């Protein structure tokens, strides 16, 4: 129950708030992004996966 | 106290015999951690003898396995109590109302 | 006495010593599970969350 | 009525307050509920289960 | 058992007869101790402390 | 009466790049204390260079397709934030990237030679198709700190440039990822005891070691007027060899010599000036004529 | 000796407003966006623990052996006593442990100030409550020792420090160290002249009366100095 509602939050896309397709590479930018303020979760954005 | 109650919780704590619980309404005469006096003031007993009463307050006894029963005066010296409101507390019991 | 120089020694006997958990209505074989201790200091037993 | 007892008590009329983690001091992303839940102590305490 | 025996007459036997039965605290629990009580056998000399 | 500090220093090097730093006895919610504040720190505000804006030849608006080119405009954006700059002393540098032919066109491909040092040669920047593409660019590096997003400069543009000038954010920073652990600490006194455990990994821009070293003297430079109970240098000593005004063949003499700021030409005496390739006595009468003129001296300490 | 690179704007000190001996609120004007919230968080953690402070550790009574038992003419046990020590707001001028001796007598409360002044300690509350003598004969006579000291240290933690403590009479106390309860913070972007993007940290502060602000703020600082010291060099 308790780690899955969590990464059950970690998914769930969001209609545009705080989110613009604002690319990196590759999963580090949501890491260095998403503190602080850059901008949310679920935010719709794609980025270079390998 | 419980924040949120029910109102019961008067008639627990004073129904069961942990809290010592005024016999016949006075005014206190002196209270103490070790004991209670009360001087009863009006029509006590038919004949016109001792008007005061004393209650005991039984104080740091083991319970059945194995928490602490003990009593505290809730009354301070020279306040007017009437018959059948708690003059001594007992364990989780705050001035009438159960607090478990 | 617990002399703080025990404390190091049982830190050195459980090192890769493990030690089975188990549980009271034993149904099945992964009721009982072996585990690597790690001291800690309580007095409660520490469980990980997905066995 | 509960909720009239937040107002005059100068309280948000939900039961949830927004918290800081003291951690990070960062934001929870959701209002959590805060109150006051009159709790006891059972018996069954360790000191004496083990 | 000879061993004991010689150690005995190494260190000075004072070999006692009697045992210990003491009431010894159980390891585990601690505190202070509030009250005492004795009752003595009906028609036996009352101890010092009692 | 007073507090501990921490003794079990382990580094590891996972790369040049990636490193764990443990560091054992700390006390209650210190682990917290440093480990989210050292976050905060490299997250966002730390030194560092990373490309801001780009001109590309013909591309102006919607990020339009240049011909023969595999990637898109947006595909090329994205390599270009990627790009390990290391710069001498300059606090804005102009480059260009000119080359055509079949096959990738990496960041070697660039105008290098000497400001600035490039710490990836391989990175992938672009692919052309046919023989006969060609692809020429003006990029601005700029020396920065944090992470500037594209929405807040075209926001509040107080005044901007024409078309040209493509928005990428600044990867202003070295720092590509920072976490920190918990990992209670067991000393032999006390159980309750904290050990932190900083996970960082960096671009070639600087080292673990230095960035961390760099990031908790920037926040020691915080509170500095706030301890119960050293300066200073000199302003003109911090600039450039550009501002001294000398001859190109000087100049690359400075900046061949790994001498970036006049603070370490002032300090260098003739004897190693002399060592120098391609400086005699044109390049050494010169150094010491436009040195002179501005109150200052040559070989100080 | 050289370099290497540098930037600015390093935070001051501004008005610290005091709203009565317990209540406070320090403010930093000069900070960044930034700051603001990295230190704001830093700095409460280090204030609501990792500060000195003095409470009563040991109270020696006369005639009390146990603290279960109780007084003749006192209206709390001793239990209750003892906890009214805990609460003592206690400031010691320049020792690390004051024998202070409480005489009383007769019939009426006995607050903080029937304490045997001394002039190393100064008393923020003398209203305090520790007793209620009922009876006229009833008289109480004790030996508090206030230590100083930092992180709660309970009764339990200092058994192995006996050393010999066999005195009976010795009840041993609680600490309560740390004078501070609550620490918020607020970031509340700053009116400077120019550089449009600066913020203040304002820091409010609720604590027992024993500290005052700016000592406290330094000596948390302080701390953070030296535990980042080791962070420099590897």
């Amino acid at each position: 129950q308790d780690v899955v509602l969590g990464l059950y939050y970690m998914t769930r896309d969001c209609v545009n708030a705080k989110g613009e397709g604002m690319v990196l590479t590759g999963p580090k930018e949501a890491e260095r992004l998403y503190r602080s303020g850059l901008a949310s979760l679920h935010a719709r954005v794609k980025v270079r996966i390998t | 106290k419980p924040l949120v109650g029910t109102g019961m919780e008067r008639a627990v704590a004073v129904d069961s015999g942990v809290t010592a619980v005024a016999k016949r309404g006075g005014v206190v005469q002196y209270v103490d951690a070790s004991r209670i006096v009360i001087k009863v003031n009006e029509d006590e007993m038919y004949p016109g003898e001792a008007g005061i009463d004393i209650y005991n307050l039984t104080k740091y006894t083991r319970s059945n396995q194995n928490t602490c029963i003990n009593q505290m005066p809730c009354v301070s010296l020279g306040e007017p109590v009437e018959r059948g409101d708690v003059l001594a507390d007992g364990p989780s019991t705050d001035l009438g109302e159960l607090a478990l | 006495r617990e002399e703080a120089v025990v404390w190091d020694i049982l830190d050195e006997v459980i090192r890769e010593h493990p030690v089975l958990l188990n549980r009271a209505p034993t149904l099945h074989r992964l009721g009982i599970q072996a585990f690597e201790p790690v001291l800690i200091e309580g007095k409660a037993i520490q469980l990980h969350p997905l066995v | 009525e509960i909720k009239e007892l937040l107002k005059l008590g100068d309280l948000p009329t939900s039961g949830q307050i927004r918290l800081y983690d003291g951690r990070t001091g960062e934001q929870f992303e959701r209002p959590v509920t805060v109150g006051y839940m009159y709790m006891l102590k059972l018996n069954h305490l360790v000191d004496d289960k083990m | 058992t000879p061993e004991e025996k010689l150690l005995r007459a190494i260190f000075g036997e004072k070999a006692s007869d009697v045992k210990d039965s003491s009431l010894r605290v159980p390891n585990g629990v601690s505190g202070t101790v509030i009250d005492v009580q004795v009752f003595t056998r009906d028609g036996v000399e009352k101890d010092k402390r009692a | 009466t007073e507090f501990l500090k921490p003794r079990l220093v382990d580094i590891e090097q996972v790369s040049s790049t990636h490193a764990k730093v443990t560091l054992e006895p700390l006390e209650r919610g210190f682990g917290h204390t440093l480990g989210n504040a050292l976050r905060r720190i490299l997250l966002s505000s730390m030194p560092g260079c990373a490309v801001t804006e780009v001109e590309i030849d013909g591309v102006l608006h919607e990020y339009s397709t240049k011909e023969g080119v595999q990637e898109d405009i947006l595909e090329i954006l994205l390599n270009l934030k990627g790009l390990a700059v290391r710069v001498q002393g300059k606090d804005e540098v102009i480059l260009t990237l000119n080359k055509s032919g079949i096959g990738p066109v990496t960041a070697a491909d660039i105008t290098h030679d000497g400001d600035v040092e490039i710490v990836k040669p391989q990175h992938v920047i672009c692919h052309l198709t046919d023989e006969n593409a060609s692809i020429s660019m003006r990029i601005k590096v700029q020396r920065g700190r944090g992470y500037v997003p594209a929405s807040t400069r075209i926001h509040s543009e107080e005044d901007e440039r024409p078309i040209g000038r493509l928005l990428v954010d600044a990867c202003y920073s070295p720092v590509e990822r920072i976490a920190y652990n918990v990992e209670a600490a067991r000393v032999e006194q006390r159980t309750d005891l904290d050990k932190l455990v900083i996970e960082m990994e960096t671009n070639g821009t600087i080292d673990p070691e230095e960035a961390i070293r760099r990031a908790a003297t920037i926040l020691a430079e915080q509170l500095e007027a706030f301890v119960d109970l050293k300066p200073e240098f000199d302003p003109i000593l911090l600039r450039p060899v550009d501002d001294l005004e000398l001859t190109v063949r000087s100049a690359n003499c400075l900046k061949a010599e790994a001498i970036h700021y006049i603070g370490d030409l002032v300090q260098r005496t003739e004897v190693e000036l002399l060592k120098t390739p391609n400086l005699g006595k044109k390049s050494l009468t010169e150094i010491k004529d436009v040195l002179a003129s501005r109150g200052l001296s040559l070989g100080m300490r």
